[PDB]
């Protein structure tokens, strides 16, 4: 089955509406619904809390203070504490101080507002400049990694370019909002939730209730999107549900409304990047000097590992002899930023892509040629390393870019625009190529383990269960395709179970694009074990070596005789051979020192390239993509179709982050963009009018599941292409350096045209 | 109170005891879990349902739709798109084949939205599916799907709904409305409900005394009069855009980008006007083409120019018992142009809305009608800039020479959608655009071919 363009595990159930998400799920007539009461102050001591009108509001069955919580008031993924209900003080506008439990969802949302809270407000850290000046930061100082001596390279670099640019945040906008249901199954609880990470939900609920882990069970069939948001910010609702369930004796469900969701929960860390990049007269980089200022928010969340990935990807796609990052983990009284597709990679990589571009324009060289000249060497006695010193011997970017530019007709179109530009005076076209080098695996390396559990029933039909969770990436499809591949049976015969902590325990988050890689291996292990059992039994029963029992096309063959897979299982049942097996996998070769900034964090890297064409109106700044040409490397793809899709959407979302999506706070830490009306993700007509996504088909150098390559996060970084092309459009206006900022909204685009033109 | 309708083939009657309960509510409460929740603000079409009546089949957001509106209609939800025998709509299959699914959440919305397009044989998927948004796939798979599903014959079972039927006031005649609204001044009027329902779902507000104008055919009228065209306050934007196509290709072009197709089917012109928004996109167009409004205080009829209707912010020339009845726009307005500007093109609140319409007499500017949305807290015409342009040459430099007068006409605001500087700057930019476009320049960014 592996390598077929088969459809998503629920594509029909999807398209007919019968796919059921948390809020869709049936439940008892007494199920109460919960709502958070949110702080309106950015940095205050709560000196008055009268929840009298809240309790008296109708439908209200229970209303909760931090003081009411029986155990651990913590949801943080970090060993650093983050309360669920505010403890004595508030740290950002939107912090849940209390929790209503009402007979209807509507009713609780109504009662949530009826609170009488008197705050004693303190000064508030809102901008990075403040945070940095007030020493409002995490980890106790910045992290500083250096390869060689940058200072010395830049001293005598033939060409050097310095700059400083803003990179805004990003809201997730998963169509299914954060959601959880608690069910008090006597003794312990059962949690159903729209979560990327069931096992931490287990951990967090367990602690909040005060019962050992074996009493909390988390089931998870699907999500309406995850993108990093559901990788932690589930804990809050799942704690809220289990704590209220425990207390009210009833089953308690909780789901945010879009308005709550954006206000309460954290987004993509906005960055500021200062770059000092230098080269020689030939074009080969002498070294780059980076400073990251990261907007982590009022709480740790996943800020630590996020900024580690940012620094790891600070090499973009290029070999640099001397590289230094100084990464600041700043705290502000805003939302606790979390994980998001790319997990910081996009941010560090964009700073390298802005530096390399600014250098190109400066020395008056074509960026594509300067990037081509500065890639990592293709494989096949000293292999180049990264700034963290990991050997890069799997880099196909030489070939890939050459492959893409030829197919995308890159040179003709860029010259074709030159003429189009000189004919126009109101509209300008732009075009840029962007490379992707993205390391695959968990930064924190012990999370690199995945588990499975496969049943084979007497009618032949198997039941699949792993630790990975479905958010739409088509994970189960790949698992089914692997499972059917290994047993030599039709993928029909493989059925997928909902993700369970009681089926596969001690899961990691379904994150870092690892999901398909490691679980694939996990599935394959259990399947091979079972397939071995059946083979051994046959070769005994049929007289011969198990090696010679071939399992294929739902048929078993041995001794020159053949049975259906069904017939062989029933017999091995009758023989009393176990048809249930677990499967486990832990990623090999991984070892690095975070604080040192040395070692091999990644098993391998995923590559790709994107050429984007755009138009800009010089008068207002209005913009749109016209064409996109992608050639992403998926290794030997587990599902060609599914992968191509991922790459399409990852790019659209990538570009969406650098274009129309913009997060805005007022002078009080109030998120002004807290609805779909004011946060503008890419809408239908925004799709690249000509959208060519092609795969790079070449087996992975490393021993991954069927030579595949984790395709989740990497193709997000293709969106850079559009931001660069938009800058290439601005460059066409005047002789000056535009200094385009992320996001490149019509206003921010005009402001770059304006600079190139030499105005204000 | 009782209303009946056709829910997915079955004939259903319902007892209205709460008139303001949305249709999204009703369905999910009833069990129709296939319709989903995305925000209850209309922006993401996760709940696009299909309705049908004497007019034809239309795609709407169930979260903006109050039950007493679907009275007498034919409703089709996602769980009822496929054939009763079990066969999938050509849309459902094409979407399976062309992988229009990843997380599956927005899928019900699109299916319903595409199905209604498929039924009415519509193909402008760009504008048509602009309502329901998806985070996951990048729309390209959906666009392939919709084109493949296009070739297949219409769903004959969905077609069968056409034959159907052929406490909270619901009028049937415009008189009967003025009649009732004469005695109930403090009554919450619901036309399309695309702004009133955001007070109930988001702002959580209770409103006794309600009247659905969405059942007064004589209030929703296109009628030709000697002077021009008499558009009734009940006319829906989709239809207003559809009617403009001929006489006003410029107004249609703006109305293209008015909300989504979902909201355009139910949102009305007189609703948008009587709403009284400064970031309202209806007025500036109508005000730049000098269209007279019409009010009714029972048997009373006032008829002022639309600019006069808006005095202060949130304060309008409405009298207790008075309501918007119709608007009157003259036959032709060849010099009119409308410029909407926002972060994203489709379905967004415009930061600046530039409406310009002059006459020539060779080269000299005759009558200038320059009007703006979002520039000051009320849709008003730019006087100082306008007075400067009249009786002057229609060249770039002269128009550039009076641009600073707009900074005396308005002093814009600075929210999350634009900094005053840029809002002001783009306002000026729209005037240069107008002189360029009219001289035959390539100015439109949306019109550029890849
Ligand atoms: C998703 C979404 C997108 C939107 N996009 C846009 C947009 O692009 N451009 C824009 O300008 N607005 C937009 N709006 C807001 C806009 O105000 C309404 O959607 C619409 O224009 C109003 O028409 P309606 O028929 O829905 O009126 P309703 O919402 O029914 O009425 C709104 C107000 O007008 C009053 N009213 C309505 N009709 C009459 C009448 N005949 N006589 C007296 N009073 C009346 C009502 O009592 C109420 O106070 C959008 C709203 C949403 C939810
Ligand atoms: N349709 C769809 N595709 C998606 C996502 C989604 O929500 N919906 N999310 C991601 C993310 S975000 Mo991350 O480290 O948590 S920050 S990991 C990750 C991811 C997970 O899928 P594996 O590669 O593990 O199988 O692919 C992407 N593709
Ligand atoms: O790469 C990652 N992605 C998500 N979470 C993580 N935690 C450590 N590394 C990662
Ligand atoms: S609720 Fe999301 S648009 Fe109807
Ligand atoms: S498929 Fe995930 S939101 Fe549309
Ligand atoms: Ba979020």
């Amino acid at each position: 089955s592996v390598g077929k363009p088969l459809p998503h595990d629920s594509a029909r159930a999807h398209v007919t509406g019968q796919a059921r998400y948390l809020d869709d799920l049936p439940c008892p007539a007494n199920t109460l619904h919960l709502a958070f009461g949110l702080s309106t102050e950015a940095s205050a001591a709560i000196t008055g809390l009268d929840l009298e009108p809240v309790r008296e509001s109708p439908g209200v069955i229970a209303v909760f203070t931090a003081a009411d919580l029986p155990h651990d008031n913590d949801a943080s993924p970090a060993p650093s504490p983050e309360p669920v209900l505010a403890t004595g003080e508030v740290h950002f506008v939107g912090q849940p101080i209390f929790l209503v439990a009402a007979t209807s969802h509507r009713a609780a949302r109504i009662a949530a507002r009826k609170a009488r809270i008197t705050y004693a407000p303190r000064p508030a850290i809102l901008t990075l400049d403040q945070a940095l000046a007030a020493d409002s930061r995490f980890e106790g100082g910045p992290v500083i990694w250096a390869r060689g001596d940058v200072e010395t390279a830049l001293a005598g670099a033939a060409h050097l370019a310095e700059g400083c640019f803003e990179i805004g945040g990003q809201e997730h906008f998963y169509l299914e909002g954060q959601a959880a249901l608690a069910l008090p199954a006597e003794g312990g609880v059962v949690i159903h939730c729209s979560s990327q990470h069931p096992s931490e939900i287990q951990h967090k609920v367990a602690h909040a209730l005060g019962l050992a882990f074996h009493d909390v069970r988390v089931e998870m069939r699907r999500m309406g999107g995850g993108f990093g948001g559901k990788q932690s910010q589930g804990n809050h609702l799942a704690i809220a549900c289990a704590v209220a369930a425990r207390a009210t004796g009833r089953p308690c469900k909780m789901r945010y409304d879009r308005d709550d969701d954006m206000v309460i929960t954290g987004k993509r860390h906005d960055f500021r990047i200062r770059y000092r990049i230098g080269a020689d007269a030939s074009g080969k980089l002498l070294g780059a000097d980076f400073v990251h200022l990261a907007r982590c928010g009022w709480s740790a969340d996943l800020s630590l590992p996020v900024c580690d990935r940012a620094m790891l990807h600070a090499d973009g796609s290029y070999f640099v002899p001397a590289l230094r990052i100084e990464s600041h983990r700043l705290r502000t009284n805003t939302q606790s930023n979390t994980a998001f597709r790319g997990f910081g990679g996009p941010q560090g990589a964009l700073g390298m892509e802005r530096a390399i571009e600014h250098l190109a324009r400066g020395m008056g060289r074509d960026p594509a040629e300067l990037r081509a000249l500065n890639f990592y060497d293709p494989p096949e006695k000293k292999t180049q390393t990264t700034h963290y010193g990991q050997e890069v011997a799997d880099c196909v970017l030489g070939e890939l870019v050459t492959r893409l530019q030829k197919s995308a007709n890159f040179t003709t179109r860029r010259a074709e625009i030159a003429a189009w530009n000189s004919t126009n005076r109101t509209l300008a076209r732009g075009i840029a190529l962007s490379p992707v080098k993205f390391g695959i695996s968990f930064t924190l390396t012990h999370l690199n383990q995945a588990g499975a559990l496969v049943q084979i029933y007497t009618d032949g039909s198997v039941a699949l269960n792993h630790g990975g969770t479905e958010m739409g990436q088509g994970l189960h499809a790949k698992m089914v395709q692997v499972a059917a591949a290994v047993l030599g049976i039709d993928p029909v015969q493989v059925r997928i179970t909902a993700t369970d902590t009681s089926k596969v325990p001690n899961t990691s988050a379904t994150a870092a694009s690892s999901g398909a890689d490691m679980n694939g291996m996990a599935v394959k292990d259990a399947c091979e074990t079972l397939r071995g059992r059946l083979a051994g039994f046959v070769a005994a029963r049929e007289g011969c070596a198990a090696r010679d029992v071939i399992f294929d096309a739902g048929q078993v063959q041995a001794s020159g005789k053949s049975w259906r897979f069904a017939e062989i299982v029933a017999a091995a049942y009758m023989a009393r051979i176990s048809l249930s097996a677990t499967g486990f996998y832990a990623t090999p070769k991984l070892s690095w020192d975070r604080l040192r900034g040395q070692g091999r964090p990644f098993l391998y890297f995923a590559y790709g390239a994107a050429i984007t064409e755009v138009v800009i109106d010089r008068l207002t700044g209005e913009n749109r993509i016209l064409r996109t040409d992608i050639l992403h490397d998926a290794g030997a793809s587990l599902n060609p179709a599914l992968d191509i899709g991922q790459i399409e959407g990852a790019y659209v979302q990538g570009a969406g982050w650098l274009t129309t999506e913009e997060l805005v706070w007022d002078h009080c830490g109030r998120l002004m963009t807290h609805a779909p009306s004011t946060y503008k993700i890419p809408a239908f007509s925004d799709r690249p009018r000509i959208f060519n996504v092609a795969l790079w088909d070449q087996p992975n150098r490393e021993e991954t599941i069927f030579r595949s390559k984790a395709v989740g996060e990497p193709p997000f970084l293709l969106g850079i292409s559009a931001f660069l092309a938009l800058h290439d459009a601005c460059a066409a206006c005047g002789p000056h350096w535009p200094d385009l900022q992320a996001p490149a909204t019509p206003e921010a685009v005009l402001a770059a045209v304006r600079r190139a033109e030499g105005r204000a | 109170m009782e209303i009946a309708f056709l829910l997915n083939g079955e004939t259903r009657r319902v007892r209205i005891e709460d008139p303001t309960q949305s249709l999204l509510e009703w369905l999910r409460a009833e069990g129709l879990t296939g319709t989903k929740e995305g925000c209850n603000e209309g922006d993401c079409g996760a709940c696009t349902v299909m309705i049908r009546d004497a007019a034809g089949s239309r795609a709407v957001n169930a979260c903006l739709m109050m039950l007493p509106q679907i009275a007498g209609k034919a409703l089709r939800t996602i769980e009822g798109i496929a054939a009763p025998d079990g066969r999938l709509h050509p849309v459902q299959q094409a979407m399976i084949d062309h992988h229009g699914s990843q997380c599956g959440f927005c899928t019900p919305g699109f299916i319903v939205s595409m199905a209604a397009a498929h039924d009415r044989d519509r193909k402008d998927y760009d504008d048509l599916l602009a309502g329901n948004l998806c985070r996951c796939t990048g729309y390209a798979p959906i666009l392939r799907a919709a084109e493949a599903a296009a070739g297949e014959p219409p769903a004959d079972w969905l077609q069968a709904d056409a034959a159907f039927t052929l406490p909270a006031f619901l009028p049937e005649t415009s008189d009967a409305l003025a009649d009732w609204y004469l005695a109930h001044p403090e009554a919450t009027l619901i036309a399309g409900g695309t702004d009133v329902s955001l007070w109930v779902t988001k702002a959580l507000r209770d409103l006794p005394e309600v009247a659905f104008l969405s059942h007064c055919k004589d209030l929703a009228q296109i009628r030709e009069t000697p002077d021009g065209y008499g558009i009734g306050a009940g006319v829906t934007i989709a239809a207003l855009r559809a009617f403009a196509e001929g006489p006003h290709p410029a107004l249609a072009g703006l109305l293209r980008r008015f909300a989504s197709e979902q909201v355009r089917q139910v949102a009305t012109i007189g609703g948008n006007i009587a709403n009284g928004s400064p970031i309202g996109d209806g007025p500036p167009a109508l005000i730049a083409m000098g269209a007279s409004l019409t009010l009714r205080r029972g048997q009373e009829r006032r008829r002022m120019p639309l600019e006069d209707f808006f005095l202060e912010y949130r304060k309008q020339d409405r009298r207790p018992g008075e309501f918007v009845e119709s608007v009157t726009l003259p036959k032709s307005a060849p010099g009119l142009r409308c410029y909407k500007l926002s972060k994203r093109f489709d379905q967004d609140i415009s930061a600046v809305c530039g409406c310009l319409n002059l006459t020539l007499k060779g080269s000299k500017i005759e009558t200038a009608r320059i009007a703006f949305g979002g520039m000051a807290g009320v849709p008003k015409r730019a006087a100082a800039f306008e007075a400067a342009l009249i009786g002057q040459d229609f060249r770039e430099d002269t128009i550039a020479a009076a641009l600073p007068l707009l900074a005396q006409d308005f002093t814009p605001l600075s929210d999350m959608r634009a900094s005053a500087a840029y809002r002001m700057n783009a306002a000026q930019a729209m005037a240069l655009r107008y002189v360029r476009e009219l001289s035959g320049e390539a100015v439109a960014v949306l019109e550029v071919m890849p």
